[PDB]
This record gives structure tokens, C-alpha cells and sequence, in this order.
């Protein structure tokens, strides 16, 4: 209880990571596709 | 004495903690690997040097590699903030057992009784030591008698050997 | 904790050989 | 080879869902003394929805855990809930389901990517309702432990992201089997 | 150190050897334990093994260190060299006297306990002299 | 109760299987040797003569790299027990020391260029007194290892 | 990270800037604060200087933060929110 | 380096001392505090 805070925040950037890697990748594919 | 057990260098910090340190670790390696190594855009962030980078950030080394991508360094910089938090508090928390267990001062005498509570002491019930507390002049001494005969429930005893006994039974909590 | 590492290091050290000397002498 | 790592998977998703499944529905979580047991307190064990006293009067009947400072509402709220171990379960179960779609759609490579990504999701929601439930517990009536159902959330997890990886792999193979297959022709 | 030169010779990685000699093993280790960086990090299994560990102990060797110092300069404890008798027989650092022409030195010389006599035959062989003519001398 | 001793004890016993390694491969190499040796040594093929030289210069350039590592390795856990102040096997430890010593900085063949010499190698006297040896120091190894064991044992247990 | 940035594009080593925009300018700061290691450390004084400072910042707030926990955890003090009637 | 470990860590030792010996700070605030210690003084009117 102490330090859950961190372990939230770490979820949190890791959850945030993978987002924003998904949405790279969309707009990378979208854009050599053309 | 008390000896001091194997692991005892883990006491800072709560087994869920621990715990949760590994699951985690392992949680944020996985993440970089997959976000290092998922769109055909080299790099070499692959499982087993996630892990290794993980594990040197979380003892604050540093390893050859680094992450150059935005979702990797993202990965990264939480995982440092984890750890540096974490070392910290591991630090911290030692620091603060260690000097508090430099402030423990034992009882010595009959003042350091006589302030303290955490610990009954009680004499024989019929006996010529509740007669000299009682009849009592000296200020500590009285403190003491104000003190005794209070609920113990009972403090007092009727058999020396059962005092030996009570004090020998009580973990510290007599005297 | 340390000499327990030590000890698994040597012990994967001559798997990793074995292995590596049979994967060569294959080739 | 690739039939071996999809079976792993398929394997490890089935088992995943199995324990997570397991661990939620069952009621071995944590071993303590409660002062509800009939006679600090009664030996109980516990778990996410309700709590069984044992080695008393009351021995095995199992009651609803009655819970209930906004964090402290939210957080009860949520370990009420339980949404996070669900939401994992759920997670396991989509992601083998594309696994099980990505054995038939083999052209469509862009399924066992959404696999990796819902078991390493599921890993941190478990990783998250581990803490919530670990925090909720306490408050401020000892030698408290826990037991087989937290480590079969905890077997789960680490499935979870295993079969992730597994699957991370296979994308990358196929994919790289394509791209040059393609560039070479 | 050892052990990463062995791991890392006779299991390289596959060259291997020509780094984590045992020249940059010692390196390696110290700059490992001072809490610096590394010009090189093993890439078998085996020495990172070893770097693991090497790097676990190092972190709590130094965080140990850190919270005792604190705890010694946040309270500050003198330890008496002396809490009976027999600790200052035993002791010859610190010479000890009585007032000579008295009632204690009568009762040191015609002691029967084994202590005393040991105290009584220092004080007769005693340079300079440990005996005293008056209390406030 | 775990003390300095018993952390030398257990490092010696975790380095002590390097040596019985090393040993090992000592009577392999010497073994094959012996296999290329009392095999009859016709070279009247060129390739087999090149082959076979070329195997020995191989065999002697393994063995000369090997050896350093464990006279200085012997070395150290005698300087471990001496700072420790572990008397008796210091004192069991200093002849094997002396021996590697004098084994090292004699190079009783006449060249002395090399421990092991391709050229000097192949002699019978002298490869028998290699296996010899390696065979004893084995023996002696593993006598040190279980010992080792014991002694760690024995101070942790007090 | 901005004057890291400024300071390696219109002043660069001279190729410079390439490494050192903002984002791994942002990057080593990071790593800097966090007492991990750098893929690249600065050449130019200018940029050295920045680093030099930073670094000792750095140092400097780790320390403290560590402290003063280490006080919190040594010494509890419960602050009643009342003092007086206002 | 082994200068580097030694005063850093000397250095944020100190630190946690000094705020933990201004957190253990106790101001006089009853008859006892002052009774006890000796380190102040105090006195009343000569004549009252
Ligand atoms: C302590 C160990 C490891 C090495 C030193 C031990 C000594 C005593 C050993 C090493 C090699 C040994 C020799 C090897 C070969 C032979 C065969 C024959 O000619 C009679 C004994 C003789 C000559 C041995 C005598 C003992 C010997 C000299």
C-alpha cells in the first residue's frame, strides 16, 4: 500500500506503450500501403 | 540472542513486494520485446535482452543496449522511475531499522521502569517489599506504588517460584 | 545467493559447451 | 517448429483461462483469523467473493464477504467488483480464440498479433487485481498467508505471457516468411 | 571474476575471450560494484547469470552500508571499555591503582579470589607507581 | 555460523570443479594422444603426416593455453586460506603449489620455449609422465573437493 | 533537453544533431535523472556543462529524497488538524 | 570510484541524520519538558 502508486504508474506507461505502438504501426502500414 | 536469519537483508521491504517486483519485471521485459519487435519497419531488443536490460535498470547499471523507439524508451523510463523509487525505499527503510534498533535502550534501573509500561513488574503479595513500597518517601518509589496494584490484573504473587515461573513465561512482559 | 549463481553459471557453461561441441561437429 | 509453437499456445491459453477461471470461482485466496467465525478470531479462508470458516462451530458455511476517502472507495469498488481477474479470463479466451481463427485464416497474419496482445493485456490485469486485492486486504489479525488460488492466478499470468511471446514470435516468422518471399519474387 | 573469464573462454558466445579476459573481468566486477557503467556486458546466459548475481549482491552490499552509516551518525553511542573487574584484570592498556598506605591495599594483598590476587600481583609489579598518597592525587 | 572460512570454503569448492575439468581434458587430450601415438605413425601420405602434425600442434597449443589457469586459480585458494587463517589446508595445499611452481619455471626440456613442445611431445617418456600426473592430480582434486565440502559443512554447522 | 537541443544543432561538434535532438535530448536527461548510463554523452563543452550541471542536480535530489524518507520512516508524527477553536 | 561510493554515500548518511535529529525535536510545551532537561534555564521573581 505503500508504494502501489508505482505499480500503477508502470501499468499505466506499459498499457500507454503498447497503444501508442499499435498506432504507429496502423499509420505505417496505412501510409506505405499507398 | 537473537540471530539474525538468512533473508533477513529482505525484511525492508513486504514479501508482495518482492513478489510483485518479479511479476513486474517480467510484465515490462515482455512489453518491450513486443513493442521493439512487432512492426516490419534492426533492433535488438529481443526476450532474453529485454530481460537483461530490465534486470540492469532495476540494479541501476545500465547495459550496452538502449531502447530508440518512442514505446520502448516510454517502457524504459517508467521501469527506471519504478526502480529508482524502489531502491530508495529499500534504503530507507534499512536505515530506519538499523537506527532505531541503535536507539533501544534496555532497563538498567528503577527509573527506567518506573517512566516505561510496556512491562508489569509486581512483587509478592505478603512480604517485606510491598511494605517498603507502600510505606514509601522517595518519588520513584512512590511512582511505582501508584503504579502497583493496578490491573494487572495482578501483578503481585504468592510464591516466589511462581514469580520465576511468570517472568521466565512472559516473553520480556515481567519483570 | 552468490555462490548459487556461480555454481548455475559453471553448470550452464558445460551444457552450452556440450551443446555447442555436438552442433559443430555436425557441421 | 510452427505447428509445435501453436499448439504450445493453444495449449497455454486453454490452460491459462482453466486456472484463472479456477482461481476466481474458488475460495482458497488467503488463510486468516476473522472475528465473524463464531470462535482475535476464527481460522477463515477466503477469497474473492466469499469467505468459509473452518476449525469452528461454524465450520463450512461460507458467507458473503461484506465490504464497505475516495481512493479508499474506488479501491473497494473495484476489489468488489473484480473486474481486473475477469477482464484477464476474458482477455485468455479472445486470444485463443484468434489463435484457434489464425489456424484457419492462415493468410491473414495480422490475428496472431491480436492474440499477443490480448495474453500480455490479461498478464497486467492480473498483475493489477493482484495489488488491488493485496491492498484491500489490509487495514489499520496476523500470521495471515495465502493460498493455491493466488498462485494459480499468479501460473496464470506467467502463461499468459509466455504464450504472448510465443505468438509475438510467430507473427514474426510469418511475416518475415512473407515479405521476403515476396521481395524475392 | 574468475568465473566470468572461465564462462566466457571455455563457453563463448561465439571473439568472446579477447573480451571478459580476466584483465576486463576484474574491470568489469569493479565498475559493477562502485555502482558505474560497463564498456562491455556478457551475452551468454551463463555470464550474465554471473553479472546478475554480481550485481544483486553489489546493490545491497552498498545500500547496507549507506543505512548503517546513517544509523551510526544519527545516534551516537560510547561504549564504556569496562562494565566489571575481570575485564580490567585482563586489560593491560589501562593501569589501575589504589591509595598507598590503606585499607584496599590491605585487602587486595591478602586476597583469596583468583581475580584480585591477579590485580594484587600487577599493582606489586607496576611501573611507574600505581599507588597513590592521597584520594585527590 | 557462517563466517569468512566458510565463504572461502564454498568459493574453493565452486572453483574446485574447474580444476577437475581441466583435469579431464588433460587425459582426454593425453588419451587421444596416446591413440595417435602407439597407432603406427607411418607418414608416407603427405595429408596424413600434415593432418597429424597438425592435430598435435593443435592438441599442445589447447593444452599450454589451459594451464595457467589452473596453477593461478590453485594459487588463489591458497591465499584465500591463507588470509582466513586456515592452517591445516594451507599447509595440505603449499606442495601442490611448490610442484606447479617448479613444473611452470623449469621447462626441463631442453627448448625451454614451451611447457608442452610439438616436437618434444610425442616421446613416450614423456607422455606417460603427463598422464601420470594429470591422473594423480585428478585424484588429488577430487580428495580436496569432498574435503572441502566436509570443512564448509562442518563450520556452518558451529 | 531544450538547451541540450539548442546548444548541439547551432553549435554542434561538427553528424551532431542527429544525435542530440530533442528526443534524445529529452532521453539522456532521463537516464541522467534516473542514475542509469547513456548510449551517448556529449562532446562539446557547451553541452558538457549542461551535463555536468544536470548530473549534479541530479545526485543532489536522489540524496535528499532518500533522506528525508529515511526520517519519515524513522520518526512517526501524527499532526492533530486542531490546535485551537478558529 | 571508490572515493566516488564512499563520500556520496557520507554525504546523504549526514543528510538523513540532520532531518532525522530536526524530526526527533520536541519543543518544551508542559512543566515536565522543562523539569527534565537542563539544558535551559529558568527562574522566577526573587520576591513574590
Ligand atoms: C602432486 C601431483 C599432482 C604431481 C606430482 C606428484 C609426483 C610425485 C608424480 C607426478 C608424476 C609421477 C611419475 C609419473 C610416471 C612414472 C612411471 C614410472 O617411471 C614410475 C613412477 C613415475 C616416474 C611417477 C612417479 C611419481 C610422479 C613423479
Amino acid at each position: 500500500s505503500n508504494v502501489a502508486g508505482v505499480f500503477y504508474i508502470l501499468v499505466g506507461g506499459l498499457g500507454l506503450a503498447m497503444l501508442v505502438a499499435l498506432i504507429e504501426f496502423c499509420y505505417k502500414s496505412r501510409a506505405e500501403a499507398k | 540472542k537473537s540471530k539474525p536469519g538468512v533473508f533477513s537483508f529482505l525484511d525492508p521491504l513486504a514479501y508482495e513486494i518482492w513478489m510483485c517486483i518479479v511479476f513486474a519485471y517480467i510484465g515490462v521485459s515482455v512489453v518491450l520485446f513486443l513493442v521493439s519487435r512487432f512492426s516490419p519497419y534492426s533492433n535488438e531488443f529481443g526476450i532474453f535482452n529485454s530481460l537483461w536490460f530490465s534486470l540492469g535498470a532495476f540494479m541501476q547499471q545500465g547495459c550496452d543496449i538502449s531502447p530508440r523507439s518512442l514505446s520502448g524508451r516510454i517502457v524504459g523510463g517508467v521501469w527506471w522511475f519504478f526502480t529508482l523509487i524502489i531502491i530508495s525505499s529499500y534504503t530507507a527503510n534499512l536505515a530506519a531499522f538499523l537506527t532505531v534498533e541503535r536507539m533501544v535502550s534496555p532497563i538498567e534501573s528503577a527509573e527506567d521502569l518506573a517512566k516505561q509500561t510496556e512491562i508489569a513488574y509486581g512483587t509478592l503479595e505478603a512480604g517485606s517489599t510491598k511494605e517498603f513500597f507502600r510505606r514509601s518517601k522517595i518519588a520513584v518509589f512512590e511512582k511505582m506504588w501508584t503504579y502497583m496494584k493496578s490491573a494487572e490484573p495482578s501483578v503481585f504473587v504468592r510464591t516466589t517460584e511462581e514469580g520465576m515461573i511468570r517472568v521466565r513465561k512472559s516473553k520480556g512482559k515481567y519483570a | 545467493i552468490l555462490i548459487g549463481g556461480l555454481g548455475l553459471a559453471m553448470l550452464v557453461a558445460l551444457i552450452e559447451f556440450c551443446y555447442k561441441s555436438r552442433s559443430e561437429s555436425k557441421r | 517448429e510452427k505447428g509445435v509453437q501453436v499448439l504450445l499456445t493453444t495449449i497455454g491459453a486453454f490452460a491459462a483461462f482453466g486456472l484463472m477461471t479456477i482461481a476466481i470461482s474458488t475460495d482458497y485466496w488467503l488463510y486468516t483469523r476473522a472475528l465473524i467465525c463464531n470462535t482475535p478470531g476464527g481460522l477463515t479462508h477466503s477469497g474473492l467473493w466469499r469467505i468459509c470458516c473452518l476449525e469452528g462451530l461454524k465450520r463450512g458455511v461460507c458467507v458473503k464477504i461484506n465490504h464497505f476517502d475516495s481512493a479508499e472507495y474506488l479501491l473497494r469498488v473495484v476489489r468488489a467488483s473484480s473486474i481486473f481477474p475477469i477482464l484477464s479470463a476474458i482477455l485468455l479466451l479472445l486470444g485463443g480464440v484468434c489463435v484457434a481463427a489464425s489456424r484457419v485464416y492462415k493468410s491473414k497474419r495480422n490475428i496472431i498479433l491480436g492474440a499477443g496482445i490480448l495474453f500480455v493485456a490479461a498478464g497486467l490485469s492480473n498483475i493489477i487485481g493482484v495489488i488491488v486485492y493485496i491492498s484491500a486486504n489490509a487495514g489499520e489479525k496476523n500470521h495471515y498467508s495465502y493460498g493455491w488460488s493466488f498462485y494459480f492466478g499468479g501460473l496464470s499470468f506467467i502463461l499468459a505471457e509466455v504464450i504472448g511471446v510465443l505468438a509475438v514470435n510467430i507473427y514474426i516468422e510469418r511475416s518475415r516468411e512473407a515479405h521476403c518471399q515476396s521481395r524475392s519474387d | 571474476s574468475v568465473v566470468l573469464f572461465l564462462v566466457s573462454r571455455f563457453s563463448p558466445y561465439e571473439e568472446s575471450t579477447n573480451e571478459f579476459g580476466i584483465f576486463n573481468s576484474l574491470w568489469f566486477s569493479l565498475g559493477a560494484f562502485m555502482r558505474q557503467g560497463c564498456d562491455i556486458s556478457p551475452r551468454s546466459l551463463s555470464g550474465r547469470i554471473v553479472g546478475g548475481v554480481w550485481w544483486f549482491f553489489t546493490l545491497i552490499i552498498i545500500s547496507s552500508y549507506t543505512a548503517n552509516l546513517a544509523a551510526f551518525l544519527t545516534v551516537e553511542r560510547m561504549v564504556s571499555p569496562i562494565e566489571s573487574a575481570e575485564d580490567l584484570s585482563k586489560q593491560t592498556e589501562i593501569a589501575y591503582g589504589t591509595l598507598d598506605s590503606g585499607s584496599t591495599k590491605e585487602f587486595f594483598r591478602r586476597s583469596k579470589i583468583a581475580v584480585f590476587d591477579k590485580m594484587w600481583t600487577y599493582m606489586r609489579s607496576a611501573e611507574p607507581s600505581v599507588f597513590v598518597r592521597t584520594t585527590a592525587e | 555460523a557462517f563466517t569468512f572460512a566458510a565463504f572461502c570454503y564454498m568459493l574453493t569448492l565452486v572453483l574446485c570443479a574447474s580444476l577437475i575439468f581441466f583435469v579431464i581434458w588433460h587425459i582426454i587430450a593425453f588419451d587421444e594422444l596416446r591413440t595417435d601415438f602407439k597407432n603406427p605413425i607411418d607418414q608416407g601420405n603427405p595429408a596424413r603426416a600434415r593432418e597429424r602434425l597438425k592435430n598435435i600442434e593443435r592438441i599442445c597449443c589447447l593444452l599450454r593455453k589451459l594451464v595457467v589457469p589452473e596453477y593461478s586459480i590453485h594459487g588463489l585458494f591458497c591465499l584465500m586460506f591463507l588470509c582466513a587463517a586456515e592452517w591445516v589446508t594451507l599447509g595440505l595445499n603449499i606442495p601442490l603449489l611448490f610442484y606447479h611452481l617448479w613444473r611452470y619455471f623449469h621447462r626441463p626440456a631442453d627448448g625451454s620455449e614451451v611447457m608442452y613442445d610439438a616436437v618434444s611431445i610425442m616421446n613416450a617418456d614423456i607422455l606417460n609422465y603427463c598422464q601420470k600426473e594429470s591422473w594423480c592430480k585428478l585424484a588429488f582434486y577430487l580428495l580436496s573437493f569432498f574435503y572441502y565440502l566436509y570443512s564448509m559443512v562442518y563450520t556452518l554447522v558451529s
